[PDB]
RNA sequence: UUCCGUUAACGAACGAGACCUCAGCCUGCUAACUAGCUAUGCGGAGCCCUCCGCAGCUAGCUUCUUAGAGGGACUAUCGCCGUUUAGGCGACGGAAGUUUGAGGCAAUAACAGGUCUGUGAUGCCCUUAGAUGUUCUGGGCCGCACGCGCGCUACACUGAUGUAUUCAACGAGUAUAUAGCCUUGGCCGACAGGCCCGGGUAAUCUUGGAAUUUCAUCGUGAUGGGGAUAGAUCAUUGCAAUUGGUCUUCAACGAGGAAUGCCUAGUAAGCGCGAGUCAUCACUCGCGUUGACUACGUCCCUGCCCUUUGUACACACCG
């Protein structure tokens, strides 16, 4: 009753599969459905800026590029179990948000 | 004292690091100039890929 | 056979009547003829690999000139059919032995460098014809009443009097005082 | 609400922020980093230092934790900030760069305070290392000096990982001079010493 | 003389494309001949589309002399104005003005 | 019969979903003889003006395109189609008449039955286009 | 080019000089006990290590080289 | 058995159901067929004096093809190529307030109707008239 | 007017490298064998046409 | 300058229809650069064909005979 | 300076390679209601069949898109060459036989190379109060008889113009104040522009996302190529005029001397899109579309590297 979903935000790849096995299988310890992880659609951040602080000399431009990677998993579950599976500790790097679903 | 309109504009708009009025990056609402912008781009978490 | 050139043209009839250019030309009625002159294949990765093209494909590809007009090979086939068309329509014949007799009639034999004359490649002989065929049909069309099919199709049967049986006449000229 | 772009802008530059504030504040007690994280309902900022013991004097400590609480509009009770002691003082790039600062503004030869610096960061067990002091040190013409020693990789994805870097700009009496410290890590599986991965032309060998 | 009414109005100033479009079929006249064909039969019809535009239902925008300084239509100098005196569109004349 | 096959060229990709029945032909729902441009329509009537009719003349063929451009999508199309057509007898009729088509297809062009791996690499800075750079002016 | 690093050079030499007992002509096989009686960090790499051990063994069973060492 | 739409080509399809639309007699004009440019960017307003049913069957097979679209959309879809003069050229929009009337009229003759999702949908008996003016070729 | 077959490759010669020397044979007469220059890209055992069969070459142009 | 005629006489009208079963091509083109007339005659005149069928049909070019 | 070997050298540090990012293949796995495929059921038209839309909290699946772990290529086999090494050329196969392509990082030694006008980085000299800062007002950098530099638009019929088919990716997008951003839809307005219904703090909404291609008027004419330049006029942005709509005006220009720059494959060339710039106004950074000619050789010129050699140079031949 009253489904629940977990967004996970991060920037390392690693952080996020490893915390998401985790939710997802302690999510399986209470013998609940799961349908997902779900692979949020990766979005880049591109910036380009000139090296020389003057503009001196042959135009180098370096590019910045950051990735943010997102999951997204809907439990059919009450909330208090939801909060009490993500009570366990994270690392670094990743950010939980929960939604009434 | 400052009675000109200062809505917008470069009169306005400083980089958050330094202050200048030129080279202002906005995307993203950063607020900095170019050099500033650079200097700190691995603390901001913006790194080289290719 | 059960393959024409757009259902139209029978191929098992156009032979070369020299024993120096048969492999560069692809006119042979088993294998390299196709429907049209279109194919995304790659030809330029190693040497000697456009040999085995098509013809009608060098033809129709080295029409695309000036930089107003590349990247426009449509418009090069439809107008290659076009005189395609008109050349059978006139000379009552297989438009690809037009082809071919003009392609034939058109490549220089030797040139002068270095100055000492020498001869020339037969690829580079095949391909100097079809690059002096096209830049006298352009040259032809350009500021005129005539469009380009009909200059390609005049160019065409003239060369199989013509713009490219002068300037070939001219380098071989230039050539064989040297 | 506020957008997850323009809230992962503002973690970036506010850590920066934090950075730059603390890196000169601590100069008499060697700012070495720092590491943010945001638990349910708390965010710990905790700071870095190489001298630990004068850092929290501990209500400074609650002073500089009240800092972001009410600069940054982050709300009461929900903030804390400690402060931690350094794993390896040598190991770290930045502490012995203001810790050569230190030594040459108190006085002492910069040859003689490099020479010092470079037998501390072997005494930490670093696999090799590279000062590089530039201006002028005695005369108007200025000049770039390197003691350089150990391995010394220059290239490639493993620079960013496998060295630790620390540039500074030390405002002497007839100046300003350029100091650098590079530092490589040697393989420590794990991970305390320096990364967790070895190298790409670092292979073991299971003996037959 | 030879060229098609579309465009033949052309060269008579005061009109352009846009005029003689709206002329040669307002006043139901054939479109797809030369003005040598043209007679005098709808000569009289032509200029009195061209001479009367706002009572021929012109759109009141497609004139060219609009609201003079009084009525929708088809002394710089004096006044000493920076458009009669002179670029009045504001240049980069740095580079331009070659032709003498 | 029922089956999938994707014919993918540049960036643009034919889905062709196999069914039983008379042989219809229809791609995006419209028939195979409206393909747009009709001059490069021989393009699109390869595998049908080569292995012939016979071969398919109880089993329709729907696909629908997306992506890249009007001739890549005829290239799409135009694999996509061939790919279907080896399916057909792969997983429902036999090998020996897969492998013989394949063959025919192979001997006809490569293409048929290999995607070209051609792809649009990036624009470097510092110049105009992808691989040239900009007019160098010394003085 | 094609040339081989000095440390895959090296490396195929070693796990030949001391694991020629059980290793065999096929490069698959070659790559698959590579994986495990030694540590490489770079998959491409060590496909480049077991082909080259492949090369050798082929040079090998003809006669022997002035590489290798032991019995 | 019977031609649909997708079976016929839309070249002579639009020109038959314009034909078809003239002597239909039914649907209105406005009062300024020929002097409006269907395009800002355009110079020359449309030169075929029936324009305005050429169009009108444009629609007719447009919301056959898609519903949905706004007036926004089809202003988006009759653009084109604007050539500022010695500028480079650009993309430019049509005509709305034209546009907007013949989706009026459209709508008075029962082709479509509005629509909870935004736009227009075609209703039953002009698709009806479409697929037995499709059968008729 | 003596259609020779090219024999062997000697290597890319003269200023800029654009002529390749080879070695013929006539098709009429095998036993005759040749040197001469020939433009663009040649291969051997391709058919090469010519004018004047009597001029001579060196080798390594 | 090529001044060709803009209005056809009778004697063109009757040369064309006399010459266009024995020209083994009739275009457009060919026809304005041989009769002296204009391009816009020439489509004119080979309508005027389609109306007798004295025998492709394109946007650029026509080719029959 | 990659390796094999030769060896008064041996053993080592950098650089290269190794490394990392992206793309290229997977009918294998992981699993998808903010993504899809198929069948069925319902409604739409000409039972079935062609056919469009809507549900089925599982009809089924992830072949199609997304994103992750993985695999795949290593030159292994074939032939020849080379020394019987290092390796090279041509073969089958394979998605790929160029380390597959493209990038990021990239050693020592220097330049009196650039930046004090990016920096609460800084030493010295100078202003430090009729201030060289500070706040506002106005102007100016936009000058023009003239020389040069990077690009935009053309010289047209392979085209202009007017109808009608229609196929992409990248990214970006709100403070809710009525409402600052992306804007859907309806209405009004020829167009430019205005009002109302509202959605999206985002794979949900914008996002339903051109050259090219049938058809015709031109007709070789500085002409409907071209639109420089002008006048009249409306409105948007801005506190305050920049741009954009309509018509009229219709300049040079008919492939460009000496010289001169870029480029070898989805590349050049052609066409647009997004972002940065921004109260308003597009060159630079990426994205995609159409898509070829030649070459696959060389040191002839312009350079770079190495060995031998000559030197009266060492600020090093601009000696
Ligand atoms: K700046
Ligand atoms: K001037
Ligand atoms: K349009
Ligand atoms: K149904
Ligand atoms: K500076
Ligand atoms: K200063
Ligand atoms: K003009
Ligand atoms: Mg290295
Ligand atoms: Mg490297
Ligand atoms: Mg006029
Ligand atoms: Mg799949
Ligand atoms: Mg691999
Ligand atoms: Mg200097
Ligand atoms: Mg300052
Ligand atoms: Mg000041
Ligand atoms: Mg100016
Ligand atoms: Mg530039
Ligand atoms: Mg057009
Ligand atoms: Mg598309
Ligand atoms: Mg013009
Ligand atoms: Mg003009
Ligand atoms: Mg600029
Ligand atoms: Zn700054």
């Amino acid at each position: 009753q009253h489904r629940i979903r977990i967004t996970l935000s991060s920037k390392s790849v690693k952080n996020l599969e490893k915390v998401c096995s985790d939710l997802v299988r302690g999510a399986k310890d209470k013998l609940l459905r799961v349908k997902g992880p779900v692979r949020m659609p990766t979005k880049v951040l591109n910036i380009t800026t000139r090296k020389s602080p003057c503009g001196e000399g042959t135009n180098t431009w370096d590019r910045f590029e950051m990735r943010v990677h997102k999951r997204v998993i809907d439990l059919v579950s009450s909330p208090d179990v939801v909060k009490q599976i993500t009570s366990i500790t994270i690392e670094p790097g990743v950010e939980v948000e929960v939604t009434i679903s | 004292w400052n009675s000109h309109p200062k809505n917008y504009g470069p009169g306005s708009r400083v980089c958050r690091v330094c202050g200048n009025s030129h080279g202002l990056i906005r995307k993203y609402g950063l607020m900095c100039c170019r050099q500033c912008f650079r200097s700190n781009a691995k603390d901001i978490g913006f790194i080289k890929y290719r | 056979g059960d393959v024409k050139l757009f259902n139209r043209w029978t191929f098992e009839d156009v032979q070369v009547s020299d024993i120096s250019l048969n492999d560069y030309l692809a006119v042979t009625s088993m294998k390299h003829y196709t429907f049209l002159p279109h194919s995304a294949g790659r030809y330029s990765a190693k040497r000697f690999r456009k040999a085995q093209c098509p013809i009608i494909e060098r033809l129709t590809n080295s029409l695309m000139m000036h930089g107003r007009n590349n990247g426009k090979k449509i418009m090069a086939v439809r107008i290659i059919k076009h005189t395609m068309e008109i050349i059978h329509l006139l000379t009552d014949a297989n438009p690809i032995q037009i082809i071919v007799d003009a392609i034939i009639n058109s490549g220089p034999r030797e040139d002068a460098t270095r100055r000492q004359a020498v001869d020339i490649s037969p690829l580079r002989r095949v391909n100097q014809a079809i690059y002096l065929l096209t830049t006298g049909a352009r040259e032809s069309a350009f500021r005129n009443v005539k469009t380009i099919a009909e200059c390609l199709a005049d160019e065409l049967i003239n060369a199989a009097n013509s713009y490219a049986i002068k300037k070939k006449d001219e380098i071989e000229r230039v050539a064989k005082a040297n | 609400q506020i957008s997850k772009k323009k809230k992962f802008v503002s973690d970036g530059v506010f850590y920066a922020e934090l950075n730059e504030m603390l890196t000169r504040e601590l100069a008499e007690d060697g700012y070495s980093g720092v590491e943010v994280r945001v638990t349910p309902m708390r965010t710990e900022i905790i700071i870095r230092a190489t001298r630990t013991q004068n850092v929290l004097g501990g209500r400074r400590i609650r002073e500089l934790t009240s800092v972001v609480q009410k600069r940054f509009n982050f709300p009461e009770n929900g903030v804390e900030l400690y402060a931690e002691k350094v794993v390896n003082r040598g190991l770290c790039a930045i502490a012995q760069a203001e810790s050569l600062r230190y030594k040459l503004l108190g006085g002492l030869a910069v040859r003689r305070a490099c020479y010092g610096v470079l037998r501390f960061v072997m005494e930490s067990g670093a696999k090799g290392c590279e000062v590089i002091v530039s201006g002028k040190l005695r005369a108007q013409r200025a000049k770039s000096m390197k003691f350089k020693d150990g391995y010394m990789i220059s290239s490639g994805q493993p620079v960013n990982e496998y060295i630790d870097a620390a540039v500074r700009h030390v405002l002497l009496r007839q100046g300003v001079l350029g100091i650098k410290v590079k530092i490589m890590l040697d393989w420590d599986p794990k991970g305390k010493l320096g990364p967790t991965t070895p190298l790409p032309d670092l292979v073991t060998i299971h003996p037959p | 003389g030879k060229q098609k009414i579309m465009f033949a109005l052309t060269s008579i100033k005061g009109v352009g494309r846009r005029f003689s479009n709206i002329v040669c079929k307002k006043a139901d006249i054939d479109m797809n001949k030369r003005a040598g064909e043209l007679s005098a039969e709808e000569m009289d019809r032509l200029m009195a589309v061209v001479h009367n535009p706002r009572q021929f239902k012109v759109p009141d925008w497609f004139l060219n002399r609009k609201k003079d300084y009084g009525r929708f239509s088809q002394r710089l100098k004096k006044i000493r104005n920076h458009r009669g005196l002179r670029r009045v569109r504001g240049q980069h004349t740095k580079t331009t003005g070659r032709r003498g | 019969g029922t089956v999938q096959c994707f014919g993918r060229k540049k960036t643009a990709v034919a889905v062709a979903y196999c069914k039983p029945g008379r042989g219809l032909i229809k791609v995006n729902g419209a028939p195979i003889e409206l393909i747009r441009p009709e001059m490069l329509r021989l393009k699109a009537f390869e595998p049908i003006l080569l292995a012939g009719r016979s071969r398919f003349k109880d089993i329709d063929m729907r696909i629908r395109v997306r992506g890249g451009g009007k001739t890549s999508q005829i290239y799409s199309i135009r694999q996509a189609i061939a790919k279907s057509l080896v399916a057909y007898y792969q997983k429902y009729v036999d090998e020996a008449a897969k492998k013989e088509v394949k063959e025919i297809f192979a001997r006809y062009d490569r293409t048929l039955l290999v995607a070209d791996p051609r792809r649009c690499e990036p624009k470097k800075f510092g110049g105009r286009g992808a691989r040239a750079r900009f007019q160098k002016s010394y003085r | 080019g094609r040339v081989r690093t000095k440390t895959v050079k090296k490396t195929s030499r070693q796990v030949i000089e001391k694991y020629y007992s059980r290793m065999t002509l096929d490069f698959h096989t070659n790559k698959k006990v590579l994986e495990e009686v030694s540590i490489l960090q770079s998959k491409r790499l060590r496909n480049k290590v077991a082909g080259f051990t492949t090369h050798l063994m082929r040079r090998i069973q003809r006669g022997p080289v002035r590489g290798i060492s032991l019995k | 058995t019977a031609r649909t739409v997708k079976d016929v080509n839309p070249h002579e399809f639009v020109k038959a159901y314009s034909a078809h639309l003239k002597r239909s007699g039914k649907m209105e004009l406005p009062e300024w067929v020929d002097i409006v440019k269907t395009a800002r960017f355009k110079e020359l307003p449309p030169s075929d004096a029936d324009w305005y049913y050429i169009r009108a069957a444009s629609m007719a097979r447009k919301i056959y093809l898609r519903q949905g679209i706004g007036i926004g959309g089809f202003q988006k879809i009759y653009g084109g190529r604007q050539r500022n003069g010695s500028r480079p050229p650009h993309f430019c929009k049509s005509s709305g307030a034209v546009s907007r009337n013949i989706l009026q009229e459209l709508q008075k003759m029962g082709i479509i109707d509005v629509d909870p999702k935004g736009g227009r949908l075609i209703t039953s008996q002009g698709r009806r008239d479409l697929d037995q003016v499709a059968g008729t070729v | 007017v003596k259609l020779a077959v090219v024999v062997k490759v000697m290597g890319r010669t003269g200023s800029r490298g654009q002529v390749t020397q080879v070695r013929v044979k006539f098709l009429d007469d095998q036993n005759r064998l040749i040197m001469r220059n020939v433009k663009g890209p040649v291969r051997e055992g391709d058919i090469l046409t010519l004018l004047e069969s009597e001029r001579e070459a060196r080798r390594l142009r | 300058k090529v001044n060709n005629a803009v209005l056809f006489d009778q004697a063109t009208y009757d040369k064309l229809l006399t010459e266009v079963p024995k020209y083994k091509q009739i275009t457009p083109s060919v026809l304005s650069e041989r009769l002296r007339i204009n391009g816009s005659l020439a489509r004119r005149a080979i309508k005027d064909l389609m109306e007798r069928g004295l025998i492709s049909i394109h946007s650029s070019q026509q080719i029959f005979t």
